[PDB]
């Protein structure tokens, strides 16, 4: 057997407008089993209407997942994902970095 | 340009609720084109791009049949497993399997494969000759016994040299507009300096396609540099990918460092010095 | 057919009747199954497939309905059956998966559908001696045997000689011939020929059956005529042999 | 979707 | 029109090489079969094949051009049982789908007929009879019966292993007030009765 751990990136489709539509992506890959709660939060608050890509997998048999919603961001406004799997101890939560 | 197509099968066992979630999911380079949901309602094999939907319903229907199969021998599999692993009745095990074809330039095939992993590790997958057998360990081993017997690779090699192919070539016709595009990339740097003597720069590649790139951070001489991050390519959601690479250097000297990027869709490579 | 074995055989039932045939299979597992269908003109039709139990697919629209309470155990079935619905069924299994596609079949239930069972006759049977000339001539025993008159054209011609069932020097006819050429619902004759030498037809204790299985109406069946109820029987007639 | 090839194990 | 396959009888001399033939239009065929049927039988298979060439068992030779979309099947050296009927099927997307299949007699030929019509008289009474007409040549053929009262049928092949022979019957019979032996229809010079 064996489980892997979930990487995650946070990210928008396009560059950070504030005030104009866009998409913010949880991409979590690279890990094993398949079963995986991934939420995406808008400050703390889950957002409910959230998309998934079906899941297909790498060389090394890993998983790959794009959790995705449409949003307009804000100045003011703090994005996270929150991902659990066997392998966490606890949630991983990443927040969003505007540019990275 | 060189050109794949692949087929993605899990089947996850769910024992004391049901019979095993099977995702199926196909592929042409890096575009997603049909599934599979064995808990989705329509129970057929569904379209995930525009060029596909193109086919009659006797495609579909081939399809769905030809998935549903599949489905059902990943469903012994489980079980079979579980004896030669000596597994209990609890808990759950993935069984994962890929195939496809690839061809080259001229649209000729180069190379097939055909893999087979349970829970999440490798036990049976033929050889690049079409022919012979790699196996893990002693259950792998009675498995290739049985698909010697059979002759499981003369079966699959049919398919990959053929069938598939002659489809991945059928697609690349329908798909042009898709398919055979190749978008380059919409690039900046971004100067973010950790304060006094640290300085990194991100150097941003978006809308591409397909996924394969290389951008390398340079000096203004010799090329290589070890000490530079880049993330995995990531999907931008829209059919595109996006992927950066950021290097440190001093809060001096930060003109003499330039990135050189290699993709698919640049004529000439890219490169970019720092702008004000 | 050791692996896969389906009945019943044969039946003629009349329109609106019900139909159920069975199909079972040993020596394998999680089997692919099939029926399959030749109706007026020998192509197989593929009526329904499955992947494994409870699961069923249908490919043309259909009067029949199929099931599979088992693994190996499959059931094609009928409400009300229609003219239509005659046919040779052929059940049959394939490998678990997507193998070569081999494809291994029952014996074949063959249904007939019948507008009036009024019209069903089992056949009258009557063997023939060989003639005096016929062994001077060539030394050789020619007998023919002959079903006349029945009706429908299904019935198994089988050649009997003190007391075991034999096959070389056999000829049954390879299907029977109409009695009315131009007449519907005519009834039908079939012929077959054993021949033996002129030194076993001279008897040291030597006898001959010729053998007709018919198939029939079955027992409950609606029969109003004043004649017996032709339901499926064996016709048979009889020679021993004679030194001229 | 391969048609033959693809057996138990 | 997704598998065809000519039906009507093909007829080959006894030890010639039979040559079955068969089209089909979805490209994306995997695999390929014949089956053989025998008269009130269930089918049966002779080869599958799933990649162009010649495959080879026995006196069966399954050829395959997926460029040309056809699967032949010859059948060398060919005997009497080897009268049938011929299915072709093709296995696209896990189904396979069938001709309607091909009709082949072996006509065997006799090293010396002894062409010949006898009267058979019924075992259990004297009126009734009928007439035989058998050990002839398979180059001479046996015709329906105009004025049908009378009944004759079709030839019927016959091998007795016993000693080397085949014989060819055919038998005709009749309610009507005595015509005997002697209905004019294609047969050779042959013997007669008293």
């Amino acid at each position: 057997m064996i489980q892997r751990t979930p990487k995650i990136q946070v990210y928008s489709r396009h560059p950070a407008e504030n005030g104009k539509s866009n998409f913010l992506n949880c991409y979590v890959s690279g890990f094993h089993p398949s079963d995986i709660e991934v939420d995406l939060l808008k400050n703390g608050e889950r957002i409910e209407k959230v998309e998934h890509s079906d899941l297909s997998f790498s060389k090394d048999w890993s998983f790959y997942l794009l959790y995705y919603t449409e949003f307009t961001p804000t100045e003011k406004d703090e994005y996270a994902c929150r991902v659990n799997h066997v392998t966490l101890s606890q949630p991983k939560i990443v927040k969003w970095d505007r540019d990275m | 340009g060189s050109h794949s197509m692949r087929y993605f099968f899990t089947s996850v066992s769910r024992p004391g609720r049901g019979e095993p979630r099977f995702i199926a999911v196909g592929y042409v380079d890096d575009t997603q084109f049909v599934r599979f949901d064995s808990d989705a309602a329509s129970q057929r094999m569904e379209p995930r791009a525009p060029w596909i939907e193109q086919e009659g319903p006797e495609y579909w229907d081939g399809e769905t049949r030809k998935v549903k199969a599949h489905s059902q021998t990943h469903r012994v599999d489980l079980g079979t497993l579980r004896g030669y692993y000596n597994q209990s009745e609890a808990g759950s095990h993935t069984v994962q399997r890929m195939y496809g074809c690839d061809v080259g330039s001229d649209w000729r095939f180069l190379r097939g494969y055909h893999q087979y992993a349970y829970d999440g590790k490798d036990y049976i997958a033929l050889k690049e000759d079409l022919r012979s057998w790699t196996a893990a360990d002693m259950a792998a081993q009675t498995t290739k016994h049985k698909w010697e017997a059979a002759h499981v690779a003369e079966q699959l090699r049919a398919y990959l040299e053929g069938t598939c192919v002659e489809w991945l070539r059928r697609y690349l016709e329908n798909g042009k507009e898709t398919l055979q595009r190749t978008d380059a990339p919409k690039t900046h740097m971004t100067h973010h300096a950790v304060s006094d003597h640290e300085a990194t720069l991100r150097c941003w590649a978006l809308s591409f396609y397909p996924a394969e790139i290389t951008l390398t951070w340079q000096r203004d001489g010799e090329d290589q540099t070890q000490d530079t991050e880049l993330v995995e390519t990531r999907p931008a959601g829209d059919g595109t990918f996006q992927k950066w690479a950021a290097v440190v250097v001093p809060s001096g000297q930060e003109q003499r460092y330039t990135c050189h990027v290699q993709h698919e869709g640049l004529p000439k490579p890219l490169t970019l010095r720092w702008e004000p | 057919s050791q692996t896969i074995h389906q009945w019943p055989a044969t039946l003629v039932q009349p329109v609106g009747s019900p139909l159920s045939l069975e199909c079972t299979v040993e020596g394998t597992s999680n089997p692919n199954l099939y029926w399959y269908r030749q109706a007026a003109g020998r192509g197989l039709q593929l009526l329904f497939y499955s992947v494994g139990i409870g699961q069923i697919s249908s490919e043309v629209p259909q009067n029949l309905s199929a099931s599979r309470p088992q693994d190996r155990q499959f059931i094609l079935s009928s409400k009300k059956l229609l003219l239509s619905d005659s046919g040779f069924y052929l059940c049959a299994w394939s490998e678990t998966g997507l193998g070569t596609g081999e494809l291994f079949f029952g014996e074949g239930s063959r249904l007939t559908v019948l507008e009036d069972l009024k019209n069903v006759f089992p056949p009258e049977v009557a063997v023939f001696e060989p003639s005096e000339a016929e062994i001077s001539h060539t030394q050789k025993a020619t007998l023919v045997c002959l079903a006349t008159g029945f009706y429908p054209d299904h019935v198994e011609l089988s050649w009997w000689v003190n007391g075991k069932e034999v096959h070389s020097g056999v000829c049954t006819d390879p299907q029977p011939l109409k009695e009315q050429p131009a007449l519907n619902d005519s009834r039908y004759a079939l012929s077959s020929r054993l021949r033996v030498s002129a030194t076993f037809w001279q008897d040291p204790r030597n006898h001959f059956r010729c053998q007709v299985q018919f198939y029939g109406l079955s027992e409950n069946d609606e029969w109003t005529q004043d004649r017996a109820k032709p339901v499926t029987q064996i016709v048979s007639a009889e020679a021993w042999g004679r030194a001229d | 979707a391969a048609g033959i090839g693809i057996l138990t194990v | 029109q997704e598998v065809e396959q000519n039906s009507g009888p093909l007829s080959v001399p006894e030890g010639a090489i039979a040559s079955l033939n068969c089209t089909y239009s979805d490209r994306g065929s995997q695999s390929f079969f014949w089956y053989r049927q025998y008269s009130g039988k269930s089918p049966e298979l002779i080869m599958f094949i799933y990649s162009n060439g010649d495959k080879e068992d026995g006196r069966f030779t399954a050829q395959l051009n997926k460029a040309s979309q056809y699967v032949s099947l010859l059948i060398r050296d060919s005997q009497p049982s080897d009268s049938a009927t011929y299915l072709c099927a093709v296995n696209v997307a896990g189904k396979s789908t069938f001709g309607d299949g091909t009709t082949l007699t072996v006509k065997p030929n006799i090293q010396n007929p002894d062409p010949a019509v006898y009267q058979l008289r019924d075992s259990k009474s004297s009126d009734k009879s009928v007439c035989l007409f058998t050990d002839f040549d398979s180059q001479t053929n046996v015709s329906q019966s105009k004025d049908s009262d009378v009944y004759i049928t079709d030839k019927c092949v016959l091998d007795m292993r016993s000693m080397d022979f085949k014989s060819n019957s055919a038998v005709a019979w009749s309610n009507k007030s005595d015509f005997a032996c002697a209905n004019a229809f294609n047969n050779s010079i042959i013997p007669e009765d008293t």
